[PDB]
Parts: structure tokens; C-alpha cells; sequence
């Protein structure tokens, strides 16, 4: 799968490979790469200039290499290696998202909505950190996050959703005891109290970046 | 007494056909231009004399003489209208602007007010504003430059930011895999990378080369608004908040003999010891045979340079940027 | 800058203005002068420039009045100075010049002074009072 | 940084000082930046200085009683606030009182 | 720094000596 | 000449300057390569076909003197055989063949010949400085080459530094990868031949610790090397013109207490503008138990070489400018020297005896420094330079063979300053000959600009005038320390309130119209003679360019019609002054510094304009430059901000 | 909350802090109304914003303290958002 965000709207697209590219071929990571990169440019050429992206930030350094041969007719799109270690990879934790990932037997393109419904009550900063909460979390422990998303039987994920239908109210309870698993699991690995943490350290735990 | 300061002028400073000339160097004639600080400096007003005039501008009067009338006084202009004559089809439509019912005063304060400021697409001298923006994590992020557009005719002609100018650079890849060569190496042309740019730090003091110096000590620690106090009365700022003690306190949530003072370098410099030296480089061979070949205004044809830069770099090989096309 | 050490014309514009306006209107006398207080005008007039000091080298009674005053009263200079007749400065400076005479007195009947100008030799305190480069007087006036 | 910041406390307030003052506050100042030039200069003060500059003397009203005030130069003021912090810091470890 | 923390440690029994005057006897 | 180590290769680069089409030459300054390599050549029979050999320097008074030498050693007056062309400065003639030239006087003057057919042989002495018109320079004969390769390149890289030339001579083009499809032997384009030359041994002293001051330990080092060492002129490396007064104070102070009986001790300055009485003072040996000591700034590395010197120390710091890309401002900042800067000014004391060397740092100090300069192209408004190369048509600026990339976003700025000044349109490309006249102008194209947008609004002679006195380093004005009321008196003969451009008017009038061109005259008025005596044939440099824009002259001057109103004609100056100097605009605060129009950098007047004491609302000033802490800013002159908001409608907007 | 203060160490060699700020009438002629407490070695021994809140609502509330000033002749269309300048431009400027 490739992953293609828009932080602003909740767009994702969201590119199937198969393995009929990989068939007969060698060292596939380069050419995994390439073709990464093509698949890309195609999508920005099918995208209108309107909708055309004007800063791309990829979570690899190597895509700066293909990414700047396959676009080079689009000069006014940059792109930047992120610092961040972004969770954007445990998006294949979600069971629906990797149940019609691996059923899928072409390569395609699949639309999706990241905020659902979020976009509605807060705007895309809020929903943007929760989403990287809940794909860190997700990256923490998939069970206790899906354990956390839906508390109850009566929290019912809507068929054209991805995440559970809740209140602000429960979101932020959700992303509160989502920090509090981050946290903890930050403080297992690291051997950092918990408790002693600061709001600057909490948040470069929650953005990921190397402390 | 004009003659004297004039013919005074006229001796100090007699060549003076550009500009105004200054007024004398004498105790008797004051220097008005001259910046006297402002612990030096006195209040007058647009007739000189030292006194306030406004309300909430410090004077004991106010308006026209402590009334709010005018020596020239107040006419109503009438209006006229009827379904021949309609007022709103006329063309000498006089509009309502609210300045015909402002004074001088309030003129001026609206120009005080409206600032001064550069273009968006044009960056001025000494801005330094973005700190804020790119130190702030995922917020700097979705913030991007807005196009300050000599970087938009740059990137017309062929440049993407994030990497420097020159030639293009045919080198291969880097994937990170590591260091592999075992990669075809068919070598894409890249851009060349951003040398980064100097910042050199402020040197006022005499201390030499790889000197630390003495580091030094930090103090111990430190409806919105009222009306004042007054800006003489601000004395030492006595008041800071009635209703709890001190500063904000911060808390934590855990709980031959060389000459004097001169050393003897044990390596001499290499550089100083190439200059004598034979060097690295051989000398060319020159074989017996060998024959030199030879045997032993600018103005003007600049004035006649019809030579235009279209057709100037015609003859030198080099590829015309893409115009209007 | 306010304050440094006192030069002869500062000195003599001191006395002149001392001359026009009194010793109670020290503020005058520093608006003539342009890096001196009134207090630093005050001091230099009553321990250097007021001529009822005794500015030659000291009498023998002098030194044993002092160093009588000095053993009385000790490192109380400000009630020695009145008795013995000279300022406070100077007579700490002449009592601590006692003390180094007789400290030198000391190493020359003990043996220690042996290579004159040597530098083997141990200074006196008046090479340590001696100012560092890069170091403030204390007593300008 | 004891003794400087009770020496702050009169005059760190913003506005109106004289002569005085503002030399206390550029000694003050000067003291933060080089802090050991600063403490070799008070220790040569306690070991060599007898002799100092005269103290002005004022009245404070209280309408019931009046009290003398002093002035000390602010760098012989400076000595005393270290000397002051330093004597009761080492009383409190000796247990003198 | 483990001079620092001995310090503010002295800080710490300072002030519970302050508050446990008469009630430590 | 004979004596010279670069005779006994001579032959040998002929022979190379015969087969190979570029020959890089390492060489120690000294060894005579800049007397002997263009007699060489000349001597070959390389001018016997018409031919030029063209020596091109960096330095410009260094161009003179070594032009001076030649025609000295060739036995031939100057301009004659052997001549020189600098920054309006041209001696040379139709039986000239060697030819010693200001570099950046190529880069302008490729606008005649753009193949470069008048000359045979170019070589570009002290590479090592790396200016920014050698590598210009250097990508345009490589540019060259491609179609002319009759045309000889030499570089004379006095450093180790010459294999980076050599790695830029096999890269040509990405053209020829297509037609490399024969198996041929790549040839040696580039052959970099080494001439090594002669110095003295020189021992090198460095310090256990770091000092805390650089000058007091260098006056004493100064002191302990004249005591305990024997006779020898000590030459010290300084920074700033403040620090030399400082040291020769101290040291004649100190001097004063010096023994007596002893060996005297002289001190003398080295400054860039010093008169003709220090620097012969100077240039002159010392007398009988005399002991010199040079305190002297950077000349005498590179530029200048005084002989009997047995003493250098090296502070270890050089002043360096560097244009800041995002503000906008020159930083003069004292930078650490580099190795090679340190290595040349060890190098400069053992010429006539071997000396020592004091450098007044560590010997580890001397393992982090770097190792060669920064990059010139890398701290310099490159405005000038982007105009000057799509001056010569090539407008790719991106894809330029320079030798050293300039950052990323330094030419951003200067595309920026040049839409802003006209020339340039939204397609980045030099538009309708606007741009082209402000191409060909050896001016700052800030009023050059204002030059162009003079003739449309009337008074063009003026600042015509102006513009002579702005292109003009070294001040009217000779400093007399001496004089404090005086020369305020004599700067208010002359003195305009509404700015300071018109009191450089106003002295020019005074020289040319009634002062009959009498340098006595200037004598009593504190004024210097040579370099305002250039200024006038600027003046006239000047008006010969604008005769070939096509626009006539209104030399009005000389007209006694004074009719015109003169306050009209004063504020009409000043008006196009802000039609051209929009961008250095600043509101004078009630504290007394300015402030730009974004309101965040302090700035501050210069003391040698006339508003330095003057009260002003708003100002313009002609370059901004930042001192040790503060930035100062010359040629203040009044404006009005509604003409911000007239003339600059794109660049400027109200609230 | 003095344990978790930022410098507590320097504090904790400050010594004779009460002693001293009794003297301190013989030093400064402006009087110390706080001699007895030191915020940094007591503490913060009061707190008075419930005198705040319970004074508005004593006067009956925001509204009819406004009725009684010029607030709705300032034309302002809410109160909460409204903020208080100290000095003035040229009261500022008028200052040495």
C-alpha cells in the first residue's frame, strides 16, 4: 500500500499494488521505490492544478531521489524529507483497511476519509493530532487501541467510517487515555518516569520525533 | 534682526545652491534641526508656546476656547428633492463620507494610525518574522512561504526549493539501503544540493581564538487591562496585582629558547613547507623536437556593438530561457 | 564616564569653583566638572585638595601617635585621623607602611634578604596593593 | 546572586532614579555578567579596605516616630550584601543562634 | 548534577525543619 | 628576473601553454611568476599575430603596481608596451601587447567581443583570493573554450587548491556525453604545473592558553621581541583602522618609557586609505637605532610587500562582509582566519631574512580554523552579478558553470532587488532596454535605475553628479584629527539641510565651475584631490554612457538660467532620489536611531553624513553596513512617505 | 509548592532573610507592607480573585455595571473581548 494524506481535508489515497509488479524482477526495494515514485507523479498529473499539492512531505529520505526525476515537469511542488517518525505504516492495524488491502487483485487507487465526520465539529489541527495519536497508539498496541476506540458495544463504527462515531466529549477521553498508553509505553521502552514528564516532552513522544 | 542671521548665513555657508543651508554655529541664534535627546527636549505646540490644548492630551482647556464651537461657525446645507428632481439619479451625487463631520485633529490621528508596511510579494530590510512559524513542530508544517515572487520567476525557469544552482549533477541514487554499489548506476540527472549560507557571531570583545571567557550568572528567577495610573505616576510600577503576593513561581512537577609565553610548535605547517618543498608534481618531459609555432579600441567598437543579448549568447551556445509562450 | 581618577585640571577647575561658590554647593562644582559626582567633587576636596592637609612626609611623633591611636582604637581610622592630624586614608597608609617597614626590617636581620633586586625575593603588601592590569581603585580622590 | 537580587529589590523597579541608582544598577548588572572579577575585587575589599566613603543620613516619617536612613555607595554596598549573605548562611551551619 | 541535587535535597529539610518546629521534639 | 625560480621552468609551461588549452600554475607569491610569465609570453611570439596577453587581478592597486613593474622591467613606459586597465582607469595602447587588468574590468568589458578575439593568452593571478569575478570569469573562458579553443587559460592557484580547478576542467558539458562514442584517450585539457618558489625559514610560535586581549598581548609581544631579540622591522596583522590607533598609542607610550640607550622603537600604521605622507613614512627603511613596528591591516598578505621585515603576528582574526540573505544588510564581522590566510601571513616575514612567526592562538586553535576561505560568491549581493551575466545574454542563471554555487536563496534576493528596480520582468528575463540600461552601467544599479527614471522627470545632470560622488570608496574629506569645530565648519560651507547628496553636489559645483580645478584650493578645504579628480572623469565616463543611451544632455550647469525656482529643483532631486532608492527606506524614532519600515532592525546614522545630529522624519541612505555592534547607514537624505506610497506602489502598501 | 519551585537550591542558602527585612527600615525610606512574609521561602499565603467574582456579582452583575459607564455609547457590540490601554501614545511620549 501507498499511502497519500491530505492533513487539511482527510483525504487519503490509497495505492494497491500487487504482486503481478513484483513478478520477475530484482532488488525490488529500488524499483519498489521507482514505481512508488511513478505512481505519484501519475496522481499529481491526474489531479487537477487546482487540487495540485504544493508541499509533499515524505516519512523516507530516499523517495527524494525518484520523486524529483518523476516531477520534474512540476516545479512548483516541493517535496521534504520529515523528521518526524510519523505512524503513518500502522494504518495497515486497521482491520478493514488491510482486509480489502490484501483481497485487492489489481493495482488501484481508493479514496478514503481519515476525519470522517471530525471536519464537521473541530477543525483539521485537532483532528490531524488525533489521528497521529491514534496511529501511534495503534503502532504501540493494536488491541488495547481498538480496545480503547470502542469501549462499548454500543459504539457502532458507520459503514462509510473508519473510526467509531463519537461524541467531543468521548474524543477527548479517548485521546486522553490514548496519551496515557503512549506514555507508559514510552516510559517501559526508555526508562523515563512517567509522571515527571513535561508538556513539550509528551508532545514530541506523541509527534514522534527522535528526543 | 533677520538681516544679521541672514548675512551671517550668507558668510558661514556661502556656497549653497543645492538644498537650504544650515542656520549658524552662534549661542545667539538657536539650532532648531539639531536632535536635542528628550530628557533634554521641551513640549510646544504648532505656535511655540508650552502648553497642552486636549482633554486626554494633558491641557487644562479644551475645543475652542472651553467650548465646542468654531470661530467660523455652523451652516446647515439644505436639501431639496421631488419626483422631477430626484436626489439619488443627480450626478453631483455630494456622498456622506465620514470626514466631513471629523476635524484636523482627528485627520491626523487617522494617519498616525495607518502604518506603513511592505508587499507580500516583496521581503524588506531586516525582516525577521518566520522564527516563530518554523520553531513551532506540526504547526510550522501546514505554514509554507507565501511565494515571495522572486522565488515564483525562479521556479518558472526551471528551480525547485529545497535544492542549490549550478550544472545538473549526474549521480546515480542514494535509496537507504545503506552504501550498496551494486546498484546499476545509470546515473539521472539531479539538481545540485544547497550549500548552506554563513553566519558569522558578533565579535565586539578582544578575546582570542578558542578562549571560553567567563559565563555568566541569571537572576533569581521572575477585560484585560485597567486605566492607568498615569505615566508619571508609574513611578517605579508599584502595582503589579493586589490580590496575590510576589511574582509568578515557576514549578517543577518532579521535586633556542622561544620567547616568553610562547610555545614551541611540535609540527611545522605543512603549507609554509610545500613552499620550498619539490612539490607533487613532476615536471612535463619535453622530448627534443618539440617547436614553438610562433614565431616572435575597446571604446570605439563598444559604440558600435550592435550586439544584443538575443543575439549575443546566439554565438556563445547557450540556451534562451522559455518567454511568453 | 562618572568617576576615574583625578587629573590636575579637574583638580584646579575644583578649587576654582570652590573659590566662587562656597563648600556648601557642591552641586555648582560638579556642573563645572563633567565626569565627577558632587560626593566624588566632596571627597577629593576633603581627603586630597582642601591645603589643611599635611602633605609631606611624616614626623617621628606623628608615627608614635599613630601607632599609639592604632593600638587604641583599632580599625577605627576615621576617629584616628582627627587626633593624629592627617586624613583616614592617609594615616592607614602609613601605618600599613610601618608594617611592611618592620616586616622588611624582620627578613633583613633574619637572613632573607639576600640577592638585592632578585626575583627570588618575596614583595612586600605594597607590590600586592599595586593595581592588577585591568582593575579599579577604590579611592580615586 | 543572593546578595544582587536583594540589592535589586530597591531599584529593580522601572523608572525615576538618580545618579546613584542608576551606578548600582550598572554595578549590579556588571556583577551578573563577569561573576568572579566581581568576587575577587569584594574579597580584596574585606581583606584590605578600612577606609570608606561617607554615608548620607535621612529621616523616614512615620507620623508617630521617625527612623534614620542610610546611603552607602553602592559598592562598598555590594561588599556587604555578600558579606551579610555569607555571615548568615554560615551562622546557620554553625548554629550561632 | 549531584551537587545540585544535595543542595536542593538541603533546601528540602530546611523547610521541613520550618514546619516541623516543636512537633519534631 | 633571472634569479627567479620561474624562469628555470620558463620553456617548459610554454610548451604547455602550447598544448594544453587551460595550465593551472601553483606558485608562492614571490617567486615572480606575475613579472616573468606575460614577458615570457610575450617573448614567445604570442603577440606577433595582433595578439593581448591579458593579466587579470583581483586586487586593484596590486593591477597598478605589478603593471608598473612590468613596464619597468621591460624597459618600456607605461601604457606604451606594458599597460593596465582598472575601474575607469584605462593606459593602454594600440602597441600594448602585455596588458594587466581588473578582472571584473573582463567581465564588463566582454560586452565588446564576446568570443574574446583580441586576446590570445588570459591568465588570472591570485586565484586563491577567489573573488567573485574569477569565477565568473572562470565559467565564461570555460563557456568560451567550447567554441574557441586557440584561446589560452592560465591560473595561477597559489594554494593546494588547484585540483579543484583541474575536476572543473574535464567537466565541459552535458552536450558532449551524446558524441562520446569513440574509444579515444581522454587528453589533458588541464595540467596544473607546479613553480615552487624561495622562503627563509620562519619559526612558529603559538600560546599555551588563549589570550583575553589579542592587542595588549600582541603590544607586549611587540615589546618582548624588541628587547630580547636583535634588529628587525616587526610587522603585525591587525584588523580594523581603531585597533592600529589603539597599538600605536600604546606603544609609543610605552615607547616613551623605554630605557634609554636602547634601540628606538618607530611606530607606523597600515591602513586602505592612508595619505601620501604615512604610506611613504611607511615604504621608507628605518633610521639609525630605529626599529620599526608595521601595525598593518590585510595588505600586506596579498596586496602590498614591505621589505626589512624580520617580525608578523597574526591575530588570528580578519574583518570579512557578508550580505545577509534574509534582512538584507553587510555584516563586516571579524571572522577567524583560515589556514590559508594564516599560512600566506607566516609566509610574508622570512622574504629578506628568516624571521618568526606569532600567531596569537593555540596549536590546537590552529586545527579547527577552516581550511580555505568562504566562498566571495557566497557573501556578496549577487544583484550586480545577475545583471552583468544577463548582460552578456546568458539569463540561465540556475544552470551556470560557476565554480562555486552560490546558496540557494541569496540570488532570490537579488532577483527580488532587481524586479523591484525595474529591469527585470515576471518572466525573469532582461526586458526592453530598460534592463539593458541598467545592464551596461558601472554604477550600484540602485541609482542607476534613478538615472535611468531622471531624464523622464527632468533633472538628469545633478544626480549625474551624485552619481560620480557614490561611486567613490575613499571620502572627499581628509580625516584631520586635529580639527574637531573645523571641520564641521568646513562640512557646513558646503552643508544642505534636505540631505546629504546635495552637499557632494554642492562640492563638485564648488571645484568645477569657480574653483578653476585648483587642488590647494581643496587644501584648506580638508578635501582630498585624486580620487574626487576621478570622480569627475566618472562624471564624464558617465555622460559618454547615457550619450549612447540615446537620450540628449541637458547640461544646464553652464547656463547662467537660474529662472527655475530652486526649492522645486532641490525636492525634484531629492524625489528621484526616492523614485530610485525606494527600497533603503527608514523612519527616523524619538530615541535618535532609525528603524526600517518593518519596524524590527535598529539603524543607526553614520558620523560622517550630514544628518548626524540633524532631526529628520524620513530618510534614505545609500548602503547599510554593520559595524562591530551597531549598524549604521551613509548618505542620509529627507523624504516624504507619501512618495513611498506614490513611487513604489507594488513594493510598499498602507494599512 | 516552595518544593517544586524552580531555584531551590540558591534559595536554600539564603539565610536570615527575616532579620534582614526588618533591618531594611533603616536602608530604604519606602516601607515593606509584606516585611513578616517572603514569597519564595513562605509562599503565596492568600488568595482574593473569589473577592473579584463575588464583587461583580454583588453589583448586580457585568450588565448594570455597564449601564452605569458609556458602554453603549462606545458602540461596541460585546463587552467580552475589550481590552484597557495603560498610557496613551502621547502620554508615553511625554514621560522625560
Amino acid at each position: 500500500a501507498i499511502f497519500i494524506f491530505n492533513p487539511r481535508t482527510g483525504q487519503l489515497f490509497l495505492k494497491i499494488i500487487h504482486t503481478s509488479v513484483w513478478a520477475g524482477q530484482k532488488r525490488l526495494g529500488q524499483l519498489a521505490k521507482w514505481k512508488t515514485a511513478e505512481e505519484v507523479a501519475a496522481l499529481i498529473r491526474s489531479l487537477p492544478v487546482e487540487e495540485q499539492p504544493k508541499q509533499l512531505i515524505v516519512t523516507r529520505k530516499g523517495l527524494l531521489d525518484p520523486l524529483e526525476v518523476n516531477l520534474v515537469d512540476f516545479p512548483n511542488i516541493s517535496i521534504r524529507a520529515s523528521e518526524l517518525q510519523l505512524p503513518f505504516q500502522a494504518a495497515m492495524k486497521v482491520e478493514k483497511l488491510g482486509d480489502m488491502i490484501l483481497r485487492a487483485t489489481e493495482p488501484q487507487m481508493v479514496l478514503f476519509n481519515l476525519y470522517d465526520d471530525w471536519l464537521k465539529t473541530i477543525s483539521s489541527y485537532t483532528a490531524f493530532s488525533r489521528l497521529i495519536l491514534i496511529l501511534r497508539a495503534l503502532h504501540v498496541n493494536q488491541d488495547k487501541t481498538k480496545l480503547i476506540l470502542r469501549p462499548d458495544k454500543t459504539v457502532i463504527t458507520q459503514d462509510h467510517h473508519i473510526w467509531p462515531s463519537l461524541t467531543d466529549e468521548d474524543w477527548i477521553k479517548v485521546e486522553m487515555q490514548l496519551r496515557d498508553l503512549i506514555l507508559n509505553d514510552y516510559g517501559k521502552k526508555n526508562n523515563v518516569n512517567v509522571a515527571s514528564l513535561t508538556t513539550s516532552e509528551v508532545r514530541d513522544i506523541i509527534l514522534g520525533m527522535e528526543i | 534682526r533677520a538681516a544679521y542671521e541672514a548675512d551671517l548665513t550668507a558668510q558661514q555657508s556661502p556656497y549653497v545652491f543645492f538644498g537650504t543651508p544650515l542656520p549658524p554655529l552662534d549661542p545667539d541664534v538657536r539650532d532648531d534641526g539639531s536632535y536635542v535627546p528628550i530628557w533634554k527636549q521641551e513640549a510646544r505646540d504648532e505656535r511655540g508656546r508650552k502648553r497642552f490644548h486636549g482633554a486626554f492630551t494633558g491641557g487644562w482647556s479644551a475645543g475652542y476656547f472651553n467650548t465646542v464651537g468654531s470661530k467660523e461657525g455652523w451652516t446647515p446645507s439644505s436639501f431639496v428633492s421631488s419626483r422631477t428632481k430626484r436626489w439619488k439619479d443627480d450626478p453631483n451625487k455630494v456622498e456622506q463620507r465620514p470626514e466631513d463631520f471629523m476635524d484636523e485633529e482627528d485627520l491626523a490621528d487617522l494617519e498616525e494610525s495607518r502604518k506603513l508596511q511592505t508587499r507580500e510579494a516583496f521581503s524588506g530590510l531586516g525582516s525577521t518574522a518566520d522564527d516563530a512559524v518554523r520553531a513551532s513542530g506540526l504547526m510550522g508544517l501546514f505554514r509554507v512561504e507565501g511565494e515571495t515572487m522572486g522565488v515564483k520567476l525562479l521556479k518558472k525557469m526551471g528551480w525547485k526549493e529545497g535544492q542549490g544552482i549550478g550544472p545538473k549533477v549526474r549521480r546515480k541514487a542514494r535509496l537507504g539501503l545503506g552504501s550498496d554499489a551494486n546498484i546499476t548506476e545509470e546515473t539521472h540527472l539531479f539538481a545540485p544540493d544547497n550549500v548552506p549560507m554563513i553566519s558569522f557571531v558578533r565579535k565586539t570583545d578582544h578575546k582570542g581564538l578558542g578562549y571560553a571567557g567567563e559565563t555568566g550568572l541569571t537572576p533569581l528567577s521572575k477585560p484585560r487591562g485597567s486605566i492607568g495610573v498615569g505615566i508619571l505616576n508609574d513611578t517605579g510600577s508599584d502595582d503589579e496585582d493586589p490580590y496575590e503576593l510576589g511574582p509568578k513561581i515557576s514549578y517543577n512537577r518532579v521535586i633556542r629558547l622561544p620567547l616568553d609565553g610562547f610555545v614551541f610548535g611540535k609540527e611545522p605547517d605543512p603549507l609554509i613547507s610545500e613552499i620550498i618543498a619539490e612539490g607533487k608534481y613532476p615536471p612535463p618531459r619535453i622530448p627534443p623536437g618539440w617547436v614553438s609555432s610562433k614565431k616572435p579600441s575597446t571604446a570605439e567598437a563598444a559604440k558600435s556593438s550592435t550586439l544584443d543579448p538575443r543575439a549575443r549568447a546566439a554565438i556563445l551556445g547557450e540556451k534562451q530561457l522559455p518567454g511568453k509562450s | 564616564v562618572k568617576g576615574g581618577v583625578w587629573t590636575n585640571i579637574e583638580d584646579e577647575i575644583l578649587k576654582a569653583a570652590v573659590s566662587k561658590y562656597g563648600l556648601n554647593q557642591w552641586a555648582r562644582v560638579s556642573s563645572l566638572l563633567a565626569r565627577k559626582t558632587p560626593k566624588q567633587c566632596k571627597a577629593r576636596w576633603n581627603e586630597w585638595l582642601d591645603p589643611s592637609i599635611k602633605k609631606i612626609e611624616w614626623s617621628r611623633e606623628e608615627d608614635e601617635k599613630l601607632l599609639h591611636l592604632a593600638k587604641l582604637m583599632p580599625t577605627q581610622w576615621r576617629t584616628i585621623a582627627p587626633i593624629v592630624g592627617r586624613t583616614a586614608n592617609q594615616c592607614l597608609e602609613r601605618y600599613q607602611k610601618l608594617l611592611d617597614e618592620a616586616e622588611q626590617r624582620e627578613a633583613s636581620e633574619l637572613g632573607l634578604t639576600g640577592p638585592d633586586g632578585g626575583e627570588t625575593r618575596a614583595p612586600t603588601a605594597e607590590d600586592v596593593r599595586k593595581l592588577r592590569p585591568g582593575e579599579i581603585d577604590p579611592d580615586p580622590e | 546572586i543572593l546578595a544582587l537580587e536583594r540589592l535589586r529589590e530597591a531599584y529593580s523597579t522601572k523608572g525615576r532614579l538618580n545618579q546613584s541608582q542608576r551606578e548600582e544598577l550598572a554595578l549590579i548588572e556588571q556583577a551578573y555578567d563577569s561573576p568572579g572579577t566581581t568576587l575577587e575585587r569584594i574579597k580584596r575589599f574585606l581583606l584590605t579596605q578600612r577606609a570608606f566613603k561617607e554615608v548620607g543620613i535621612d529621616m523616614n516619617d512615620n507620623y508617630s516616630t521617625i527612623n534614620p536612613v542610610y546611603d552607602v555607595e553602592p559598592i562598598e554596598k555590594i561588599s556587604d550584601a555578600y558579606l551579610d549573605q555569607y555571615l548568615w548562611y554560615q551562622a546557620d551551619q554553625r548554629h550561632l543562634f | 548534577d549531584d551537587s545540585e541535587a544535595e543542595e536542593r535535597a538541603a533546601y528540602e529539610e530546611a523547610q521541613v525543619r520550618a514546619a516541623m518546629d516543636g512537633l519534631r521534639g | 628576473a633571472a634569479l627567479l625560480p620561474i624562469a628555470k621552468h620558463r620553456e617548459s609551461l610554454l610548451y604547455l601553454v602550447e598544448t594544453n588549452p587551460v595550465t593551472i600554475v601553483v606558485g608562492q607569491t614571490g617567486s615572480g611568476k606575475s613579472t616573468q610569465i606575460p614577458q615570457f609570453l610575450e617573448k614567445a611570439g604570442w603577440c606577433a599575430d595582433g595578439k593581448l596577453i591579458a593579466v587579470t587581478q583581483p586586487r586593484r592597486v596590486a593591477a597598478v603596481t605589478l603593471a608598473i613593474r612590468v613596464a619597468e622591467e621591460f624597459g618600456c613606459e607605461v601604457g606604451k608596451e606594458v599597460g593596465y586597465s582598472i575601474r575607469f582607469e584605462d593606459a593602454t595602447s594600440e602597441s600594448t601587447r602585455i596588458k594587466y587588468m581588473t578582472d571584473g574590468l573582463l567581465i564588463r568589458e566582454a560586452l565588446v567581443d564576446p568570443l574574446l578575439s583580441r586576446y590570445s593568452v588570459i591568465m588570472i593571478d591570485e586565484a586563491h583570493e577567489r573573488s567573485i569575478s574569477s569565477d565568473i570569469l572562470l565559467g565564461l573562458l570555460k563557456k568560451i573554450r567550447r567554441k574557441r579553443p586557440d584561446l589560452r587559460i592560465i591560473i595561477s592557484s597559489a594554494t593546494l587548491q588547484a585540483e579543484d580547478y583541474r575536476a572543473y576542467f574535464e567537466k565541459a558539458s552535458e552536450t558532449q556525453e551524446e558524441d562520446s562514442s569513440n574509444d579515444k584517450q581522454k587528453e589533458s585539457i588541464a595540467s596544473i604545473i607546479s613553480i615552487e618558489g624561495r622562503t627563509y625559514p620562519i619559526d612558529i610560535l603559538y600560546l599555551d592558553t588563549p589570550t583575553e586581549d589579542y592587542l595588549e598581548k600582541a603590544i607586549s609581544t611587540v615589546f618582548d621581541i624588541h628587547t630580547n631579540e636583535p634588529k628587525g622591522d616587526i610587522l603585525v596583522f591587525l584588523t580594523g583602522r581603531d585597533e592600529i590607533e589603539q597599538a600605536v598609542q600604546a606603544v609609543s607610550e610605552r615607547s616613551a618609557s623605554l630605557p634609554p640607550g636602547s634601540e628606538a622603537l618607530l611606530p607606523l600604521p597600515l591602513y586602505s586609505g592612508l595619505s601620501a605622507e604615512q604610506q611613504m613614512y611607511v615604504f621608507e627603511e628605518a633610521p639609525e637605532n630605529t626599529r620599526k613596528v608595521i601595525f598593518s591591516t590585510n595588505l600586506a598578505e596579498a596586496s602590498v610587500t614591505i621589505e626589512g621585515i624580520v617580525y608578523v603576528i597574526d591575530s588570528g582574526f580578519v574583518k570579512l562582509r557578508a550580505y545577509n540573505p534574509k534582512t538584507g544588510i553587510e555584516s563586516l564581522t571579524a571572522t577567524p582566519v583560515s589556514k590559508a590566510s594564516a599560512a600566506q601571513r607566516a609566509g610574508r616575514a622570512g622574504r629578506t631574512k628568516p624571521g618568526k612567526c606569532f600567531r596569537l592562538y593555540t596549536e590546537e586553535a590552529y586545527q579547527s580554523l577552516p581550511d580555505a576561505t568562504v566562498p566571495e560568491i557566497q557573501r556578496s549581493n549577487l544583484a550586480p552579478i545577475i545583471l552583468q551575466l544577463k548582460a552578456l545574454g546568458i539569463d540561465n542563471v540556475l544552470r551556470f558553470d560557476y565554480f562555486t554555487p552560490p546558496p540557494a536563496e541569496q540570488m532570490t534576493r537579488a532577483l527580488e532587488l532587481l524586479y523591484s528596480l525595474g529591469a527585470l520582468d515576471d518572466y525573469a528575463k532582461l526586458t526592453r532596454p530598460l534592463g539593458l540600461r541598467m545592464a551596461e552601467l558601472a554604477v550600484e544599479p540602485m541609482m542607476a535605475k534613478t538615472l535611468l527614471s531622471a531624464q523622464s522627470f527632468g533633472c538628469l545632470s545633478e544626480i549625474l553628479t551624485i552619481a560620480a560622488m557614490t561611486s567613490l570608496d575613499g571620502t572627499l574629506w581628509i580625516q584631520h584629527e586635529g580639527d574637531k569645530k573645523k571641520t564641521e565648519s568646513v562640512k557646513r560651507k558646503f552643508a544642505a539641510e534636505e540631505g546629504d547628496h546635495l552637499t557632494l553636489l554642492n562640492v563638485y559645483q564648488a571645484f568645477v565651475t569657480k574653483g578653476r580645478k585648483e587642488a590647494h584650493w581643496c587644501h584648506e578645504n580638508m578635501l582630498n584631490y585624486k580620487a574626487m579628480i576621478r570622480a569627475v572623469s566618472i562624471r564624464a565616463q558617465l555622460k559618454r554612457f547615457l550619450e549612447r543611451f540615446g537620450i540628449d544632455v541637458e547640461e544646464s550647469l553652464s547656463s547662467p538660467s537660474v529662472s527655475q525656482q530652486p526649492a522645486n529643483k532641490a525636492e525634484k532631486i531629492q524625489r528621484c532620489l526616492t523614485i530610485g532608492y525606494f527600497a533603503h527606506a527608514a523612519k527616523m524614532q524619538p530615541d535618535g536611531t532609525f528603524r526600517n519600515v518593518s519596524g524590527t532592525t535598529v539603524l543607526h546614522a553614520h558620523p560622517s553624513s550630514i544628518m548626524f545630529n540633524r532631526k529628520a522624519d524620513w530618510v534614505i541612505f545609500h548602503e547599510v553596513l554593520e559595524t562591530k555592534d551597531k549598524t549604521f547607514i551613509r548618505d542620509i537624505t529627507r523624504i516624504k512617505k507619501e512618495w513611498l506610497l506614490e513611487y513604489a506602489p507594488d513594493f510598499y502598501k498602507t494599512t | 509548592n516552595t518544593l517544586f519551585q524552580k531555584d531551590r537550591s540558591t534559595l536554600s542558602f539564603d539565610k536570615g532573610f527575616r532579620a534582614r527585612a526588618e533591618f531594611k527600615i533603616y536602608q530604604l525610606m519606602k516601607s515593606n507592607p509584606f516585611w513578616w512574609t517572603n514569597p519564595r521561602h513562605d509562599g503565596k499565603l492568600w488568595n482574593l480573585n473569589a473577592y473579584r467574582t463575588d464583587v461583580i456579582q454583588a453589583l448586580g452583575g457585568v450588565e448594570t455595571i455597564l449601564e452605569h459607564t458609556l458602554f453603549k455609547a462606545t458602540g461596541f457590540p460585546s463587552w467580552e473581548g475589550l481590552f484597557w490601554e495603560k498610557s496613551s501614545g502621547f502620554e508615553a511620549s511625554m514621560q522625560f
